[PDB]
């Protein structure tokens, strides 16, 4: 109920940020309306000529000399064309690689759990739930970010019957006298089990190794 | 590489210089100017968030507390030092490796300094190093939690899938040769590889070099000097023979400004596998084969470099 | 005003928070010399035909010599850079008309018509014998010599206060230094931009930090 609420909150919180951060999709649209803008603009660029319009220059000049002229503004034009064209193609290279990186976030990301750190949000990624966007997509990345820190004393083994057990899958942690084994991304205190730590080899090789009873569930069965 | 030389242009410094008829005849081309300072402007804007992205991965600035005993592992050839520019000595030696500028300034060419000095880089390297080896992978996760580097290198020792006695019996041995492959890639530095770093250095000063020799050109022009042809031809014709210049330097400065894009897409692409390396490998082990090293990945530390990022990969 | 330059520049009169490179619009007249004769005048920008070599520069003595056969002395983009006149043989370095970038920090100009003026790459001693400041209104007087004058690797900056805390990065200027619109009466400040907080994790041979808790956050990653 916990983890419910507080990813109600969070998508919450999401929409009070896009109600009052869309800076991509809006300059991409802006630099195609600025890119045409300003070919539109050099349209009215002379380049030389006597003047940026095509028919005064035919009603103007001889056949001969116009000839010159048109042709001073043809090569202009088709430069300005040419910048345009190649500006689009870096641009739409630009798109391609972000829309290749937009589709491995999809794969990766929204399909499935992702081990990559910080490619799918900051924090532990759980899972990720696309949503459409003008020339865009838009990813809410629901990460696990752990909190409450608590400091404790920590030891690499434990010495019991004169052997060195470490843990399976988490760590020795103690507090103040007590030692208990944990996980390490939440703190859940476990009493140090023979199911819980894998003995293997003796207590001189590891350094800070520290001496505690490691609890055996067959003793007191036997007893029983 | 992370970052590319900021470059910007001024047309009527440029193409003509201090001619006041030349800058009247530019002004007839027009938006043909501001295209190319839009492009170059969003070029170098480009490359300071290239270099936010790589290095300001981190939220709070990590330092090393103040006795360096970590492990057994000698971290002291990769942390900066308080005697100096706050630079480590394998950061020192990056800078060291990797090496007019009034001539392009007085044609009009100038380099803009970047928005993250190198000392502000190194200061972002130093958090991330120091997060790296206080805390482990959680720090990238969220808020920094503390761990002995023992028990963070059996962390990695189980991410590759090694069982966490290997590294307990043998942390002289494993603590000995990552003192020794540091020693070696200090040798490897010192004594002799920062190639990319240097073609980058190179590319944009040869292009540089290209648009200053592109004003000793006629373009079949009689004379390359605009003031020279303006007193050797009659002004209406003169005119022609300026216009000619101008396109031809016009078009000369197209393919600087598109060399340059494309060259920034290129750096762009590499600054984003930069910050990709940062995140996967520097902040949390990376599962994923030579992406951080050839070996079973067990760490990565960064380290300034000059328009660039080093990783070193343990 | 930097700011209307700015406006001509952008071809838009409603100006966005920002730095803007402005074009040079102000204008300067520059004198003929003609000497083969004309008197000469030194440290201005000057039209010249000193021998035919045509050109306009600021003509200043030069510490390069040149052999006795040398009549001029030709820079890296054939362009002119020294020359020796024949009515007096001194060699005369060819500086050009200086200008260094005019860059316009800027809030909005909704938020407020004051201005920073960021000069690239010169120095703010010499900033009013650059771009020539006896020439101009006294509206660019203003920005380009009195108080507030501050100098970054970038250049000089003058109409931005530099403020000793650090702050996130508004506007950036460059080498660290951005400026912003805040309230010091709420002016342009200029400042070395904040890394972040200082921490100090609390390593041990025996400690570590452990979650008791959580939080489920949603982000947002546009693309
Ligand atoms: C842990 O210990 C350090 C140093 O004694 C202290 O600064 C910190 O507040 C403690 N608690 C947590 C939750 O980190
Ligand atoms: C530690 O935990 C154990 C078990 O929860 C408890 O009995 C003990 O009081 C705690 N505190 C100390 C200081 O040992
Ligand atoms: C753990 O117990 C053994 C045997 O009782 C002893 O030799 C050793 O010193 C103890 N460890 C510590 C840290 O006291
Ligand atoms: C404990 O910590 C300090 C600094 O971390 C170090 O100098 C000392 O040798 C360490 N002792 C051991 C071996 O655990
Ligand atoms: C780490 O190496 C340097 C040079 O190789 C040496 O001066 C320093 O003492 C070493 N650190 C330790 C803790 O021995
Ligand atoms: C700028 O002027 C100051 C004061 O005259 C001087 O100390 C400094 O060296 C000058 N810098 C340059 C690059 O000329
Ligand atoms: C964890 O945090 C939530 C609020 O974010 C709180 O209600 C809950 O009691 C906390 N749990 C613990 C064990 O501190």
């Amino acid at each position: 109920k916990l983890i419910a609420n507080q990813f109600n909150s969070a998508i919450g919180k999401i929409q009070d940020s896009l109600s009052s951060a869309l800076g991509k999709l809006q300059d991409v649209v802006n630099h195609n309306a600025q890119a045409l803008n300003t070919l539109v603009k050099q349209l009215s660029s002379k380049f030389g000529a006597i003047s940026s319009v095509l028919n005064d220059i035919f009603s103007r000049l001889d056949p001969p000399e116009a000839e010159v002229q048109i042709d001073r503004l043809i090569t202009g034009r088709l430069q300005s064309l040419q910048t345009y064209v190649t500006q689009q193609l870096i641009r739409a290279a630009e798109i391609r690689a972000s829309a290749n990186l937009a589709a491995t976030k999809m794969s990766e990301c929204v399909l499935g759990q992702s081990k990559r750190v910080d490619f799918c949000g900051k924090g532990y990624h759980l899972m990720s739930f696309p949503q459409s966007a003008p020339h865009g997509v838009v990813f809410l990345h629901v990460t696990y970010v752990p909190a409450q820190e608590k400091n404790f004393t920590t030891a690499p083994a434990i010495c019991h019957d004169g052997k060195a057990h470490f843990p399976r899958e988490g760590v020795f942690v103690s507090n103040g006298t007590h030692w208990f084994v944990t996980q390490r991304n939440f703190y859940e205190p476990q009493i140090i089990t023979t199911d819980n730590t894998f003995v293997s080899g003796n207590c001189d090789v590891v350094i800070g190794i520290v001496n505690n009873t490691v609890y055996d569930p067959l003793q007191p069965e036997l007893d029983s | 590489p992370v970052s590319m030389t900021k470059t910007s242009v001024d047309c009527t410094m440029y193409i003509c210089g201090d001619s006041t008829e030349c800058s009247n005849l530019l002004l007839q081309y027009g938006s043909f100017c501001t295209q190319l300072k839009r492009a170059l402007t969003g070029i170098a804007v480009e490359q300071d968030k290239n270099t936010q992205e790589v290095f300001a991965q981190v939220k709070q600035i990590y330092k090393t507390p103040p006795i360096k005993y970590f492990g057994g592992f000698n971290f002291s050839q990769i942390l900066p030092d308080p005697s100096k520019s706050k630079r480590s000595f394998i950061e020192d030696l990056l800078f060291n490796k990797v090496t007019l500028i009034c001539a392009q300034k007085f044609k009009g060419l100038t380099v803009l300094p970047p928005l993250l000095t190198d000392e502000m880089i190194a200061q972002y390297t130093s958090a991330l190093l120091a997060g790296t080896i206080t805390s482990g992978w959680t720090f990238g996760a969220g808020a920094a939690l503390q761990i002995p580097f023992a028990m963070q290198m059996a962390y990695r020792f189980n991410g590759i899938g090694v069982t966490q006695n290997v590294l307990y019996e043998n942390q002289k041995l494993i603590a000995n040769q990552f003192n020794s492959a540091i020693g070696k890639i200090q040798d490897s530095l010192s004594s002799t590889a920062l190639g990319k770093l240097q073609d980058v250095v190179n590319h944009n000063a040869q292009a540089l070099n290209t648009l200053v020799k592109q004003l000793s050109s006629k373009f079949g022009a009689i004379s390359s000097v605009l003031n020279d042809i303006f007193s050797r031809l009659d002004p209406p014709e003169a005119e022609v023979q300026i216009d000619r210049l101008i396109t031809g330097r016009l078009q000369s400065l197209q393919t600087y400004v598109t060399q340059q894009l494309i060259r920034a897409a290129e750096i762009r692409a590499s600054a984003n596998l930069a910050a990709t390396k940062m995140s996967e490998c520097v902040l949390g082990q990376s599962k994923r084969v030579d992406f951080c090293g050839k070996g079973y990945h067990l760490m990565s530390f960064p380290q300034s470099a000059p328009h660039g990022v080093v990783f070193l990969h343990v | 005003d930097p700011l209307s330059e700015t406006k001509c520049t952008l071809k838009s009169f409603t100006v966005e928070k920002g730095i803007y490179q402005t074009s040079n619009f102000r204008v300067q007249p520059t004198e003929s010399i003609v000497r083969f004769s004309t008197n000469l005048v030194k440290n201005k920008c000057v039209n010249f035909n000193f021998n035919g070599l045509k050109g306009t520069g600021v003509l200043t003595e030069s510490n390069k010599k040149f052999l006795p056969f040398q009549q001029f002395g030709r820079d890296i983009a054939d362009t002119t850079d020294a020359v020796r006149d024949p009515q007096t043989l001194e060699i005369l370095d060819i500086t050009p008309c200086s200008f260094g970038g005019v860059s316009v920090i800027t809030p909005g100009t909704n938020t407020s018509n004051q201005v920073a003026v960021l000069y690239q790459g010169v120095n703010c001693t010499e900033v009013p014998v650059a771009i020539h400041a006896d020439q101009l209104t006294p509206t660019w007087r203003v920005y380009s010599t009195g108080s507030n004058v501050f100098q970054t690797r970038a250049g000089c900056l003058i109409g931005a206060e530099y403020v000793n805390n650090s702050y996130e990065c508004d506007i950036p200027i460059g080498a660290g230094i951005c400026a912003s619109y805040q309230t010091q009466s709420q002016s342009i400040i200029a400042y070395t931009m904040s890394l972040g907080a200082e921490n100090s994790v609390a390593y041990s041979n025996n400690s570590i930090a452990i979650p008791t808790n959580f939080t489920i956050s949603v982000t947002t990653e546009i693309l």
